[PDB]
């Protein structure tokens, strides 16, 4: 949301000091005159940069800061005298970082000074290159720093790159005339034995290690995992690689971000990772619902070589349909409240399902209407109007 | 052979090369059946006439020999659809060609090449001769690097040394008119002799070179009238072969016994023979030094012994798999210039790119599996900028 707004039009500036700024039509000295949109992004804004500021200062730390703010404010808040203490109830920034300072003894000033006084946030393209002779990985992390809403990053930055070994994060330093970061890579002998990959938690799985190139050991590179900047980044990974990340991944986001970047990929091996990833319980629900919709534009883009029936139609019937009667849904059950959703989002995509005509098929229409006629919700403890909503939809 | 040398020539070569003595007459005889034929009938005729004529002129059967006819003369273009009458100055001059306007010698031309291979081979004593060097040299069978040295012999040398006369021959003359160009003797008024043969500076110059191969021989001083001999125009076998790799070969030219130790260790030399032993060191130096088992069991047949004529196959089954064998026994390291790409995204896109090396020529290994596509520098100016626009266009 806010790499959105911040491209689109300037920049948040929290803190400002008295224009500040002036890339923007309202003044942002009163709280009166933001725009309204504004003051949703500087709340949203300034949360980030809080976690940010957990991030360099542990979380034990930070509840320590609040709490020494909370407890000088009801010391405060008992005297009676008129303002020489009750003023100790009210916080600036210098008195924050002061606190901040007191209880770890890290100023963050440059972190304040780049995500608080400066009004940007940073754009990263990235590609790599696999050096087979030295066994290096070659990184080329580029920003744009030109566009109107961007600056320039020269702190350190983390990528987290999983081999065949397992899962090692790494800590690049980005100066201004930085390019090419060359990281080391370990060995590919769990590919000599089939062992088990180990991931970024402590678990190891079973890969399918046909479609990874024979003489690069890793699987997927993930710049800037904790999201520890206010970033966009824009990494060129090879489609086995997105598809690694899919499936095998134990980070949400990155499974979204391989879902995003799946969309320029309609092979039908990206088709098999969306499909195994809807079918799998023990996949974070909003991860499916997005799949959905992944999967059906890229079934819009592979017309004229799908085979069989349309898009989660027969995963539909699996699913949520009965044994015996396979166009007849199940009478509503709602309690497992992550098949409810993936339930009601699954015709939403799958309505998106064109033919070579460019209509939407008569397979799918019959089926959603099928789907409105014999829904029965008289046996459930739990209301329709969403689910029947999202049937309209 | 003469049929593909023609073919590989242009219509302006080709009409100046009909000459009037005799080409008309040797391209003719090249007409292996039926051309032949058509030939003459439309000799006589001022007037095109359909191709559908001569298509149905052939009956339904054995009509691949009238396509190929067809094709072979179309090559040559001795006529012209004009819409298939026959060239005019190929037409006039093959009127004017119809009814229209040695014992010593042979020796002489075998003894000739026989020096020449001796010279070929690395023969202390030899006929020196620095232009045939040189010509053999650039023939691409022998290369020297060192001038004060004596050229040695290259990988090709073994293997043209190992091939039948006439073949050699007809090869080395081959090279001969291909290096004629490079050189600058015009190519057609020397290959016109060789036509006429078998019925100027430049001329001079070939007619030296030809005598110095052997084929001619003026015999008066080099005068203006020349004698060819029978290798011009364009034998029992003595050795034997044992089932326990001994050859017995009845020679007493050096020449023989020096292409039998090329891939046999000799043993014993008689006046009238010489017995040598065909094992793994002879046989895989050869091997080594070019040939391959298909030179060495070819040579070995055609010097067949009329004694082991008789048995069938006449070379021994074991003799000649051991041979086969022995070569196989050797695979080899390759050499080539190249870059390769990676992270190539989309599929789909991947292989729009591999069709771009391929028409130019650049491209020398493809992976569809892994993306690998394997690049020469000499075309990496226009890979790239093509990947470029391909993003571009994205």
């Amino acid at each position: 949301k806010i790499v959105a707004y911040e491209l689109k039009t300037g920049g948040v500036l929290l803190h400002p000091i008295f224009n500040p700024a002036s890339h923007l039509h309202f003044s942002i000295k009163h709280p009166h005159t933001l725009s309204w949109e504004y003051y949703s992004m500087f709340q949203c804004k300034a949360h980030l940069v809080m976690r940010l500021i957990e991030n360099r200062i542990s979380m034990e730390f930070m509840l320590q800061v609040f709490n020494k703010l909370l407890s000088l404010a009801s010391t405060a808040s008992s005297q009676k005298f008129q303002s020489h203490m009750w003023s100790q109830m009210l916080v600036s920034t210098s008195g924050f970082l002061k606190s901040i300072s007191n209880v770890s003894g890290k100023d963050i000033q440059p972190l304040i000074k780049q995500w608080v006084d400066q009004s940007g946030v940073v754009k990263f393209y990235g590609s790599f290159a696999f050096n087979r002779k030295r066994n290096v990985l070659e990184l080329e992390i580029k920003q744009d720093y030109t566009s109107p809403g961007t600056q320039k990053y020269v702190g350190p930055l983390k990528v987290t790159v999983q081999e065949l070994d397992g899962s090692f994060n790494h800590t690049l330093q980005i100066e201004e005339n930085s390019l090419k970061h060359d990281i080391p890579c370990h060995s590919k002998s769990r590919r000599n034995k089939k062992k088990k990959i180990p991931l970024m938690n402590g678990e190891e799985v079973d890969m399918d290690l046909s479609a990874m190139d024979a003489d690069s050991p890793l699987l997927w590179i993930r710049i800037d995992p904790d999201m520890s900047v206010l970033r966009k980044v824009e990494f060129e990974q090879a489609d086995f690689m997105w598809q690694y990340q899919l499936r095998y991944e134990r980070d949400v986001v990155a499974q979204q971000e391989s879902i995003l970047a799946l969309e320029k990929f309609p092979t039908p091996a990206s088709r098999l990772a969306l499909t195994d990833i809807l079918e799998q319980e023990q996949c974070f629900y909003r991860v499916r619902m997005s799949a959905c919709f992944c999967l059906a534009k890229i079934a819009n883009s592979m017309v004229s070589t799908w085979t069989g029936p349309p898009a989660m139609k027969s995963l539909f019937t699996r699913m949520f349909c009965c044994k015996s009667c396979p166009n007849i849904v199940k009478t509503n059950n709602f309690m497992s409240f992550q098949s409810y959703f993936l339930q009601k989002t699954m015709p939403v995509a799958m309505a998106l399902l064109r033919d070579v005509h460019n209509l939407c098929p008569k397979e799918v229409l019959t089926f959603i209407l099928d789907l409105i006629k014999y829904n029965d919700n008289r046996k459930n403890k739990f209301s329709d109007n969403y689910y029947r909503a999202e049937m309209i939809d | 052979n003469l049929q593909e040398f023609l073919g590989g020539l242009s219509p302006g070569v080709l009409d100046r090369l009909y000459g009037h003595p005799a080409t008309c007459l040797a391209v003719f005889r090249e007409l292996p059946s039926l051309a032949k034929n058509w030939v003459m009938r439309m000799l006589f005729l001022e007037q095109p006439l359909p191709q559908a004529a001569v298509a149905l002129w052939v009956k339904k059967e054995f009509s691949k020999a009238q396509e190929e006819s067809t094709g072979l003369l179309s090559g040559l273009r001795i006529w012209h659809t004009q819409l298939l009458i026959l060239n005019p100055i190929f037409r006039q001059n093959l009127r004017i060609a119809l009814l229209g306007g040695v014992p010593s010698l042979d020796k002489y031309a075998e003894e000739r090449w026989e020096v020449v291979l001796h010279f070929m081979v690395g023969s202390p004593s030899a006929a020196v001769s620095q232009d045939l060097a040189q010509l053999l040299s650039q023939a691409g069978l022998m290369k020297s690097t060192e001038p004060g040295e004596p050229p040695c012999i290259t990988s090709a040398g073994f293997q043209f040394l190992l091939l039948d006369t006439p073949a050699q021959l007809w090869y080395f003359m081959l090279q001969y008119l291909q290096t004629a160009q490079s050189r600058g003797m015009d190519l057609v008024e020397i290959l016109s002799f060789l036509f006429q043969l078998s019925f100027s500076d430049s001329l001079l110059n070939f007619l030296q070179h030809l005598r110095e191969f052997g084929l001619v021989f003026q015999r008066k001083r080099k005068s203006r009238r020349y004698y060819p001999t029978r290798l011009a125009i364009n034998q029992p076998g003595f050795i034997v072969v044992e089932t326990n790799y001994r050859l017995y070969a009845y020679t007493e030219s050096e020449l023989q016994i020096a292409l039998i130790a090329l891939f046999s260790e000799m043993l014993y030399r008689f006046p009238n023979m010489v017995v040598a032993q065909v094992t793994r060191e002879s046989v895989q130096q050869a091997i080594a030094s070019g040939i391959t088992a298909q030179q060495i069991i070819h040579f070995l047949r055609t010097r067949a012994h009329p004694v082991m004529l008789k048995q069938t196959p006449v070379l021994p089954p074991t003799i000649t798999d051991q041979i086969r064998l022995w070569e196989l026994e050797r695979d080899r390291l390759r050499f080539t210039e190249g870059v390769l790409y990676n992270q190539f995204l989309s599929q789909v896109d991947f292989e729009l790119l591999l069709a771009h090396a391929r028409e130019l020529g650049v491209l020398v290994f493809e992976n569809s599996a892994k993306r690998l596509m394997v690049v020469t520098p000499a075309g990496h100016s226009d890979v790239k900028r093509f990947w470029k626009r391909q993003k571009h266009s994205s």
